[PDB]
DNA sequence: CCTGGAGAATCCCGGTGCCGAGGCCGCTCAATTGGTCGTAGACAGCTCTAGCACCGCTTAAACGCACGTACGCGCTGTCCCCCGCGTTTTAACCGCCAAGGGGATTACTCCCTAGTCTCCAGGCACGTGTCAGATATATACATCCTGTGCA
DNA sequence: ACAGGATGTATATATCTGACACGTGCCTGGAGACTAGGGAGTAATCCCCTTGGCGGTTAAAACGCGGGGGACAGCGCGTACGTGCGTTTAAGCGGTGCTAGAGCTGTCTACGACCAATTGAGCGGCCTCGGCACCGGGATTCTCCAGGG
């Protein structure tokens, strides 16, 4: 039976996704993570479906960010995958 | 509402990972990714709040998301 | 009918015009747009009125703007925008 | 009598709107005085920054065979200019993507 | 109204009646408490009269207490031998030295206080104030008094700061530049008279003032030696590329922020600029010489002192231009001598007396324009040649009568070779403007 | 003949003052090609900010560059500097 | 037989040092002929005050002292001691400069 | 008559000149109108923060025994507190220093 | 005789010694405390200015500056300096 | 150790529906035109401060050099952890409907803020003296490092 | 694994000085008292848009399994950097001389604010149609064994 080696089907979707330009998180469960954050500071809010479409935006653009400093951080570290140390070093370099 | 930051599944990390150009993902980074993002969306939602409080609304608006990105000096370009 | 939304879209579908006759625009990249000119116009009036009231006046000029426009863009683009502003500033003067 | 109503805007060839410019200018609290040729300098510099990118956008939409502009295409001319990504190194462009880099390492041998 | 002959105490002194009379003077000013300016010019010297001053004050009612003399570093030595040559009585203690030396002498000699006369430079006791400051000085004297004609300085504020119980000041050029220095000088003198700052307002008032305590006397109406110089102003026309050099830097990358210095040197040597050199050196050769105008005419005028005295002098403003023309002098394979604050002091300056020879066929001598000194016995020189005049006259004439010592029993000459259409006629005018008001403030 | 140029003055800066600026940074060994980088980026924000201020002062229509000249162009790059206006 | 240091002594000695102190590094003169030959490019016959030129040095000694921070957060994160260009590239890189 | 002049410091009970900051609100073109209470609530907050900081930086001064504040003294204070790190984190003092400290992995064993 | 400058110098001498009555400060220290509170007002003055031209509105008033004040402080600060506040302002309106 | 088939994956290419982009129309509000006024700012004149260029002397710093030693950097081996893939489960997604909350608008009223005048007291520049900090000097301590016996 | 020595460093004391805290005179901006006008508070009404439920479909996530590639530790070497020393240099402090240029005053004028009348430029609403999305089928391309080279 034909086997992929490890490492070609990560290029592929990497590149389908560089290609791409989709939301990468379901919608349903980040709307209700973002209504118990919300949940905190203000009780009974209500939102705009825009304004939880914006804060999927954002997220995932911080988040695409911090895994393109990751990668950079382990490949200078002599590596290929990258650790939670890696994503560390990033922010404190960012200013986090 | 609670256990909604395991909502952010595995696959959808590897998927912006995946984006971000990153090949090899190591099992701790899931759990480092949940916490970061908390982080990030806290601020941001605290800042809106503010904002929707100063309007005395009890909806959240795009516009106050837009603004409290702008503060944050992270300012987004769509919705307003 | 409802209330009036400022924008400037139809100015950029005119320049859209000028530069490519046989192209459209969606509404989203529109509104990417409109925001775009917003924050240039926003960057570009408060970096002139901090030079107003650094140099302890009360007007906005064209050398406001022109030394906005200097500190705010960079390189190739600052030049062609300076050179631009004073090509329109000498018609105006000329047809007014 | 009185002449026809010239907009300042043809008065100096733009096509940006300069009365708009200034009442902008004028009710935003940047300064208590407003000078006559500020709109036409801030119009003419708004008119060659926004040719600029959609100049970027055009071509880039035409080598992806549609006639549309999308958001993608903005990003795409945005990134692809050194000095535009300089200008708007801090902002996302919704729906926009990333580009295209994959580091030489990750390659297979 | 003291001794008319010379004092008993005095080795090998042949000081004649003006130097008695100066001491007497002093000794006369000790005595009404009142602290003067010795303002002979250079002949009738003034560190013999200090010395047979502080002399006097030993051997005369019991005095022997802390005296101190600021003198430049260039004048240490010679200050060491006149005390051990006239009056070796006083112990002098010379102090000069890093931290280590400086520490080691003050407290071996300093402190035991078996000195009687400390003499020091300037920058040595702005090192040592503090410790200096402890001792209740007698008897200040400081030679050079210009060099606090400034107040506000740190040297002024350092000197005022003393308790000195007399004081004396030593200047053979008392005015320099205006009214306000000499007033400071006189504010050292007398704190305590002169508080105010302020051809019948000016000149004959200060005359007057000045002649309870100021004496000053001529080499010429006193010494009856020293024949007069003749001065010749040779007007030299700059050639055409001096010319256009001129216009491009006076009309104009290179930094250009004060017009008047960088013209200035250009009419000198215009090849002492940076970047506007012409090629690497690619060899000594003819290029020095004839691509300036002053280089031609003491190039010319040269061989007529060779056929004759060839011991004349070189005066310039620039260590640049000292440096350009000890090139041209090896490469004219001639042989001068060098005194400037680079070379080591203590080893120039008896360089100096060395090469002081009563024979040398070597044609050159060249000095800076305020590189010179106050010893320099080159009574060998006949001519003085001035490259350019500087802003103050006083420098100029302290530079011509440095080579009108006494050893000097010909008249010497005065060369001048001046630009035409530069700056150097606002500086000779502005010099002859601050000569004519010394003159007219002293002389008259 | 004897005249030529000095030196250059971005070698004005050097190899002991990097080190000391790198000890205060916290630095123990240091590799011998950081010296040519440091100076390359020193140069690079020095370019910058004498570039907005240079500005700053043409704006006034001075030709004297002036402390709150340089606190400003600071504060543009977003680089605050407390101790000088 | 003279006495010696190893080699890692001084330097944390001299880290300790420049850590506690405060004065500045970078030697006046030369800075402020940097910072002439730079304005040269911008614009002919500048002058400055002595509080632009300190202001400005002030500036250079943050920026290069949080520089080399980051770098030896680099150097340590590639388990090395020594600190490298490559370093300083990926801290200017992270940044965003 | 009139009534002997009562500063509005005084009367709201601060050290911080509440006039003076009425006159930069309403000269630095931030509105069109101002408040009574907002240049009361402004300088209250000011001398909260003046008060914090100098209280930090007293408390350095005295740990290293001088009874003046330096700007050492106030990097000290401003560092090694998170909020007015926070607040001040892309602030330089001029000729404040460092903070001290050396990675584990550098020091010695 | 030279022309006046408006400083911060005198109240901060003031707190200082209400908070440590036998310490002192330094010029240099002074003028960073000057600069400090220069900065503190005009990035809390420009966030109402921000906030009011938000909300359509041409006065900056006290909850202007409240809203001001927990945007740009970080948590414990805000807190305390909104107590700080409201207790100033309900002084000056207790009988002025 | 290079070719050559298989086999997935991708791209290309034609056809079908749909819905958002582009055009057109009526209306109204914001921009234009014309005239007046009062202040910001341009311009000239004058003062005096601070910047520029240079020299002299001292000394701390920089520079060049030699020696050894940690340290960076390849190489190897182990093994564990992550990837690729098949299977089962779960929950997102989509369409539809109903209901109410709250955002948005309008009219009305009044209270707060701007604008003026008067005058007086806080705050600023200037001058001055004393004390806190800088510096030097000699203890006392702490820390590093190597050498010698005997673990 | 300790002794001892040789660096370096923190501490306690005595001197000196220059910057800070205070005082004084003066003046300019802040407070006290008034006016008028429009900006915001308040109430009421409308309607749209958010929430909430509900069922079916199907993609996506969770789960397990096997194997191979990469991380990580260990080892060896040979070189580049830290350390100390002797020599040179130019930085720092002090003086000089000069002048441009920043800063303040006085005067007048031309440019922007303001007001009223007018009108066409832009905005909401509406309809329609071609560009795009999706779909399926066939052609081209990349990857991985396995094998005889
Ligand atoms: N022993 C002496 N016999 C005669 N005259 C002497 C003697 N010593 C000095 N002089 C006089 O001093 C003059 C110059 O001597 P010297 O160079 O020693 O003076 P100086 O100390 O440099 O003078 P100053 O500084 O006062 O101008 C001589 O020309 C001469 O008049």
């Amino acid at each position: 039976p034909h086997r992929y080696r490890p490492g070609t089907v990560a290029l592929r979707e990497i590149r389908r996704y560089q290609k791409s330009t989709e939301l990468l998180i379901r919608k349903l469960p980040f709307q209700r993570l973002v209504r118990e954050i919300a949940q905190d500071f203000k009780t009974d809010l209500r939102f705009q479906s825009s304004a939880v479409m914006a804060l999927q935006e954002a997220s995932e653009a911080y988040l695409v960010g911090l895994f393109e400093d990751t990668n950079l951080c382990a490949i200078h570290a002599k590596r290929v995958t990258i650790m939670p140390k890696d994503i560390q070093l990033a922010r404190r370099i960012r200013g986090e | 509402l609670r256990d909604n930051i395991q909502g952010i599944t595995k696959p959808a990390i590897r998927r912006l990972a995946r984006r971000g150009g990153v090949k090899r993902i190591s099992g701790l980074i899931y759990e480092e990714t949940r916490g970061v993002l908390k982080v990030f969306l806290e601020n941001v939602i605290r800042d809106a709040v503010t904002y929707t409080e100063h309007a005395k609304r009890k909806t959240v608006t795009a516009m106050d998301v837009v603004y409290a990105l702008k503060r944050q000096g992270r300012t987004l370009y769509g919705f307003g | 009918r409802k209330t009036r939304k400022e924008s400037y879209a139809i100015y950029v579908y005119k320049v859209l015009k000028q530069v490519h006759p046989d192209t459209g625009i969606s509404s989203k990249a529109m509104s990417i747009m409109n925001s775009f000119v917003n924050d240039v116009f926003e960057r570009i009036a408060g970096e002139a009125s901090r030079l107003a009231h650094y140099n302890k006046r009360s007007t906005i000029t064209s050398r406001e703007i022109q030394t906005a426009v200097r500190l705010l863009l960079p390189g190739e683009l600052a030049k062609h925008a300076v050179s631009e502003g004073t090509k329109a500033v000498t018609k105006y003067t000329s047809a007014k | 009598t009185r002449a026809k109503a010239k907009t300042r805007s043809s008065r100096a060839g733009l096509q940006f709107p300069v009365g708009r410019v200034h009442r902008l200018l004028r009710k935003g609290n940047y300064a208590e005085r407003v000078g006559a040729g500020a709109p036409v300098y801030l119009a003419a510099v708004l008119e060659y920054l926004t040719a600029e990118i959609l100049e970027l956008a055009g071509n880039a939409a035409r080598d992806n065979k549609k006639t549309r502009i999308i958001p993608r295409h903005l990003q795409l001319a945005v990134r692809n200019d050194e000095e535009l990504n300089k200008l708007l190194g801090r902002v996302t462009i919704a729906q926009g993507g990333v580009l295209p880099n994959i580091q030489s390492v990750l390659l297979p041998k | 109204t003291r001794f008319e002959d010379s004092p008993s105490y005095v080795k090998w002194g042949k000081l004649r009646d003006y130097q008695v009379r100066g001491l007497n003077w002093l000794i006369s000013l000790y005595e009404n408490g009142i602290n003067g300016i010795l303002a002979d010019e250079m002949g009738l010297g003034k560190t013999l009269q200090t010395i047979s001053l502080l002399g006097y004050m030993k051997h005369y009612r019991n005095i022997p207490g802390p005296h101190m003399v600021l003198v430049p570093k260039s004048t240490l030595h010679n200050w060491m031998s006149e005390f051990k040559r006239w009056v070796p009585t006083l112990r002098s203690v010379c102090l000069i030295g890093d931290k280590e030396q400086r520490a080691a002498f003050v407290r071996d000699v300093l402190l035991p206080g078996e000195w009687d006369v400390c003499v020091t430079s300037y920058e040595m006791l702005i090192k040592e104030k503090s410790v200096f400051k402890k001792f209740n000085w007698r008897y200040l004297v400081i030679d050079e008094a210009h060099r606090i004609k400034n107040e506000k300085s740190k040297l002024s504020e350092i000197v005022r700061e003393f308790k000195t119980t007399n004081r004396l000041l030593l200047t053979g050029t008392p005015l320099q530049n205006n009214l306000h220095e000499l007033w400071s000088l006189l504010n050292f003198l007398l704190p305590d008279v002169f508080n105010s700052a302020d051809d019948q307002k000016l000149v004959e008032r200060l005359h007057m003032v000045l002649r309870p305590f100021l004496l000053r006397r001529i080499k010429a109406d006193v010494e009856k030696s020293l024949p007069p110089k003749k001065e010749v102003k040779i007007y030299v026309g700059l050639s055409k590329m001096q010319r256009e050099w001129y216009t491009r830097i006076l009309m104009k990358k290179m930094r250009l922020l004060n017009i008047l210095m960088q013209l200035r040197k250009c009419c000198n040597h215009p090849y002492l600029f940076d970047g506007a050199e012409p090629g690497p050196p690619y060899t000594t050769d003819m290029h020095l010489v004839t691509n300036s105008g002053k280089m031609v005419v003491l190039d010319k005028l040269l061989p007529k002192l060779k056929e004759q005295g060839s011991r004349v002098l070189i005066f310039s403003q620039m260590t640049r231009v000292l440096d350009i023309l000890e090139d041209y002098c090896m490469w004219r394979n001639y042989e001068y001598c060098r005194l400037d604050g680079q070379t080591p002091h203590d080893e120039r300056q008896d360089s100096i007396n060395a090469y002081n020879e009563p024979n040398s066929t070597k044609f050159v001598f060249m000095l800076s324009t305020r590189a010179g000194g106050l010893g320099i016995n080159l009574a060998t020189a006949d001519v003085v040649i001035l490259y350019d005049s500087d802003w103050n006259p006083q420098v100029d004439l302290q530079a011509m009568d440095r080579a009108h010592r006494i050893g000097q029993t010909k008249t010497v000459r005065v060369f001048r070779f001046i630009t035409d259409n530069t700056v150097e006629e606002r500086i000779v005018e502005r010099a002859e403007m601050k000569l004519r008001l010394d003159s007219i403030v002293i002389q008259q």
